């Protein structure tokens, strides 16, 4: 405004968000940089008879 | 009780009587029908846009 003080106008770059209605985008395969193994169940069925299967 | 009536009145040719009260009565009645706000849902699909490898 024609004043010395220091400001000066400044444009913010935004914290961006997408939306994205066509099939134009994808991910690629994955891939595990670390694997934890937190359980395991196992099991099985038993059937030695012929018809009830 | 309904007995009394015999000695009373003689319990006869009232039978027409008794019927005109006990019978079914009917008349279309239209109206409207209302309550207090309700809870209520929906679901939309979108169009499946082709997607390619």
């Amino acid at each position: 405004d024609g004043y010395r003080c220091g400001d000066k106008t400044a444009i913010k770059v935004s914290n961006f968000a997408y939306n994205l209605d066509p099939d134009s985008f994808k991910h690629g395969d994955v891939t595990q940089s670390d694997r934890q193994l937190v359980k395991t169940v196992v099991g099985w069925a038993v059937n030695d008879s012929d018809t009830p299967q | 009780d309904w007995n009394w009536t015999i000695q009373q009145n003689g319990l006869s040719t009232m039978q027409n009587n008794l019927a005109r009260v006990l019978r079914p009565v009917r008349a279309g009645i239209t109206g409207d029908f209302s309550a207090e706000s309700q809870f209520a849902g929906n679901i939309e699909i979108g169009a499946p846009v082709p997607l390619a490898a």
